[PDB]
């Protein structure tokens, strides 16, 4: 009946402290499409967060990726938050540079 | 290469909170080139890729007229669909479409496409011979009757076989620079110790297009189906795609392990080892 | 491009 999202978080670049990148948060493999996703900096929510325009896949389950300029340093923690019918409680997952 | 253009539309309900949202967007690949959406402040179709930029007036217009039927339409299909399965007014629904053409790499047609969905599930499909339909269930066969007595499938063809193509072939052309240009993914292995007696070998693939691409993980020459943790192949959002492909193994055997990699953009297919 | 069949494609 649902499907809930598929989410990672990563930058457009190898990330490098002190230069600027994108954060993305790509949400995918969910049904149906409403979704709400935000970027987090250290803990808050990043305000002018850019997103793509609603697609899906051959198996119909819809992806969006929000992404943001950042600028990574060794003790900022970024994050997507991710909440979607199919989650009782918003999803955190934090960005790992290894991942 | 081969190449395909394809049109996915998204039509969902919300009752209490409107009429249906209508959004269109258009990909030669794996680059979208249109959008249109119902619920923009004034609703019309942009340009999403700088080649598509100098189609005229009449392109951007027709394209338009046709998305704003299409919301109508798809409203009026949306109320049918939840009359057909005696759904109640209350919950929301989405028909999704997507439908198109693919070439083969010398630009003739290979095949044409055009899918349909209610809620998540097949709904009904244009058969590869381009007329005849699949229904999933008694509902689509409600569709698929209609649709024979309106000659619909004709019009699909006619369609995938003639202005597809056209029109996809003069988006190569004009796109040439990008739709025909793959880029090679970099590659690169990490190595991450999990324990005293493991470590994690991932194995990177960056800045690639299109996004088709295998990443696979030997050892001693066998594939690590099973024990490789692969990522979904993600964008970075300047057109290129990013994947990894991991596997954990034992502390000190990690040269018996070969990341292996292709993609239209190589040549010849790699071979990466961790290089400590 | 996209198919002119905004007219006849009620599902």
């Amino acid at each position: 009946i649902q499907r809930t999202p598929k989410i990672q978080v990563y930058s457009r670049h190898p990330a490098e402290n002190g230069k600027s990148n994108f954060l993305n948060c790509y949400v995918s493999g969910f049904h149906p499409s409403d979704i709400e996703v935000d970027l987090l900096k250290n803990g808050e929510r990043i305000e002018k967060v850019e997103h793509s325009d609603l697609s899906f896949s051959k198996d119909w389950s819809f992806y969006l990726l929000y992404y943001t300029e950042f600028t990574p340093t060794e003790k900022d923690e970024y994050a997507c938050r991710v909440n979607h019918v199919t989650l009782s409680q918003p999803k955190i997952v934090k960005w790992d540079r290894d991942m | 290469g081969s190449h395909s253009m394809r049109y996915f539309y998204t039509a969902m309900s919300r009752p209490g909170r409107g009429e249906p949202r209508f959004i269109a967007v258009g990909y030669v690949d794996d680059t979208q080139f249109v959008r249109f959406d119902s619920d923009a402040a004034s609703p019309r179709t942009e340009p999403r890729a700088p080649w598509i930029e100098q189609e005229g007036p009449e392109y951007w217009d027709r394209n338009t007229q046709i998305f704003k039927t299409n919301t109508q339409t798809y409203r009026e299909s949306l109320r049918n669909l939840r009359g057909y399965y005696n759904q109640s007014e209350a919950g929301s629904h989405i028909i999704q479409r997507m439908y198109g053409c693919d070439l083969g790499p010398d630009g003739r047609l290979l095949r044409g496409h055009d899918q349909s969905a209610y809620d998540g599930k097949d709904y009904i499909a244009l058969n590869e011979d381009l007329s005849s339909w699949t229904a999933a269930d008694t509902a689509a066969q409600i569709t698929q009757r209609k649709w024979e007595a309106a000659r619909v499938a004709e019009q699909l063809r006619a369609y995938l076989e003639g202005l597809c193509v056209e029109w996809l072939r003069r988006y190569l052309e004009n796109g040439k620079e990008t739709l025909q240009r793959a880029d090679p993914p970099k590659t690169h292995v990490t190595h991450h110790p999990v324990s005293d007696h493991e470590a994690t070998l991932r194995c990177w693939a960056l800045g690639f297009y299109p996004a088709e691409i295998t990443l696979t993980w030997q050892r001693d020459g066998e594939d690590q189906t099973q024990d490789t943790e692969l990522v979904e192949t993600r964008p970075a959002g300047d057109r290129t795609f990013q994947k990894w492909a991991a596997v954990v193994v034992p502390s000190g055997e990690e040269q018996r392990y070969t990341c292996h990699v292709q993609h239209e953009g190589l040549p010849k297919p790699l071979t990466l080892r961790w290089e400590p | 491009h996209p198919v002119g069949d905004a007219d006849y494609f009620e599902y």
